[PDB]
């Protein structure tokens, strides 16, 4: 999982469920 | 909404700055200021509208390993802003290939829905839109797949710009195309491309300790 971090260095996480919801809403 | 570039001259050419619900594409040769303009916008979007911003957060997808948090700190300090706060309002991700670049848009969309807070995302930067496509299709430039993948990426960017009311800013070595170049004496010049009914002239800008400015 290589995703986003704040520019200050703090990893920003997206849950597997939130990820799936975004793919569902925007993949089709 | 419009985000100031930091330069009053370039803002005037752009009708006030880069627009939300739109993709602004800046193209130009290496060293023309594309990445420096992206870094400046990532700070400007955080300001109130009276100061050129949209009270928002910025998202930065880097495909060329040229994102510099220390540059955001310098731009913030030289504009009178708290550097630690500015860095906390910029989410950044390196994309190592074209598949990863597209995957990061799904993660971006999840972060955008969650931020819809007193500082929602208002800017998404892709620096650069085409570097990975160009490297992955060397010797295979005629393949339709390259254009089809880029078309899918742009379609997703337009969807994000409209759904979240965010300005999308992309670099290339497009609701609005801007060409950056160097003229006599290292003068940096911007002009609009294939933009009928929009200013046909050029705008001079500078790159300083404040980022982009007149
Ligand atoms: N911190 C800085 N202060 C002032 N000028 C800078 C700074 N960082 C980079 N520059 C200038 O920015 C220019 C490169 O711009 P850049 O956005 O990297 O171009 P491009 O992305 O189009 O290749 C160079 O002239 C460089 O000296
Ligand atoms: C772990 C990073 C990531 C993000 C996405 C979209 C939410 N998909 C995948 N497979 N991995
Ligand atoms: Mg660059």
């Amino acid at each position: 999982c290589s995703g986003f971090s704040t520019a200050s260095g703090k990893k920003l996480n997206v849950s597997t469920q939130a990820c799936q919801k975004a793919v569902k809403l925007f993949s089709g | 909404g419009r985000i100031s570039t930091g330069s009053k001259s370039l803002d005037k050419l752009l009708g006030g700055g880069i627009e939300t619900q739109a993709i602004t594409e800046v193209f130009g040769e290496f060293g023309s200021g594309k990445t420096q303009l992206a870094h400046t916008l990532a700070v400007m979007v955080q300001l109130p509208p009276e100061e050129g911003g949209l009270n928002g957060s910025a998202m930065y997808i880097d495909t060329e390993n040229t994102f510099r948090p220390e540059r955001l700190r310098e731009i913030a300090q030289n504009r009178g802003l708290d550097p630690d706060e500015v860095l906390d309002n910029v989410a950044y991700a390196r994309a190592f290939n074209s598949n990863h670049q597209m995957q990061l848009l799904y993660q971006a969309s999840a972060m955008m829905v969650e931020s819809l807070t007193d500082r929602p995302y208002k800017l998404l930067i892709v620096d650069s839109l085409t570097s990975h496509f160009r490297s992955e299709y060397i010797g295979r430039g005629a393949l339709a797949e390259r254009q089809q993948k880029l078309a899918r990426f742009l379609r997703m960017l337009h969807r994000l710009a409209n759904e979240f009311d965010i300005a999308v800013f992309v670099t290339n070595q497009a609701t609005l195309r801007v060409y950056l170049r160097k003229g006599k004496g290292g003068k940096r010049i911007a002009r609009l491309i294939d933009a009928p009914h929009l200013p046909e002239g050029e705008a001079v800008f500078s790159i300083t300790e404040k980022g982009i400015e007149d």
